[PDB]
């Protein structure tokens, strides 16, 4: 096992596209997609 | 408005003497942008031990700028 | 009010609405990181 | 503001306390994308 070895670096490969999967969703969260604020909260009750 | 205080009231401003020879000097310091030189935060946003990618107004990297030297004035002896 | 202090709060998920920013997280004290 | 002049500065130095000064360099703020890296301090040590 090495970073040479393909076999290896295929296992590794394997976590990291999960890993990226995930990361993925919560980078989508953090978007705002065009919101003023990630929350409306404040605006809801100090604002109209 | 603001009050300064009263303006100088020398009849005459110092003579002024530029010699450009003088000041023909260079001593290139181009920006470092791996040393953080120059830089300021774009949204004034604290972050802890992230790495990021960020749109604020920023020096060129390896820009050698302008560069301006004070010089000490013509004097004689102890007088200025 | 007492609810508005974090150290009240402490431990507990809470709605945050500091400087105009609104969003729903835990509040945990914890070691100082970032610039004050 | 468009437009900035620097203003010399002459110092009244006795020819025997003439002394070195330190020279200063101006650089132009222009919008650009710069990869900045934080430490747990949150001051910017490194950047690209």
């Amino acid at each position: 096992f090495t970073t040479t070895n393909e076999a290896f670096q295929k296992v590794q490969d394997a976590v990291n596209n999960n890993a990226q999967a995930l990361s993925k969703l919560a980078s989508e969260l953090s978007n705002t997609f065009g919101a003023i604020s990630a929350s409306i909260g404040d605006i809801i009750q100090r604002l109209d | 408005y603001v009050d300064v205080g009263p303006d100088s009231v020398k009849s005459a401003c110092i003579e002024v003497d530029i010699q450009q020879t003088f000041f023909d000097k260079t001593w290139p310091r181009p920006i470092d942008v791996s040393k953080a030189d120059g830089i300021i935060y774009p949204q004034g946003r604290t972050y802890s031990n992230i790495t990021i990618t960020y749109q604020g107004l920023f020096p060129y990297q390896g820009d050698h700028g302008d560069m301006y030297v004070y010089s000490a004035g013509h004097a004689t002896g102890t007088t200025p | 009010a007492n609810d508005t202090k974090i150290a009240s709060q402490l431990g507990n998920c809470v709605e945050y609405s500091l400087y105009g920013v609104s969003g729903r997280g835990v509040f945990q004290n914890c070691t100082a990181v970032g610039v004050r | 503001i468009k437009y900035y002049s620097i203003i010399p500065h002459s110092i009244r130095s006795i020819q025997s306390d003439r002394k070195a000064w330190a020279a200063f360099y101006v650089y132009k703020l222009q919008p650009l994308t710069f990869l900045l890296d934080f430490s747990v301090d949150g001051y910017i040590r490194r950047a690209i």
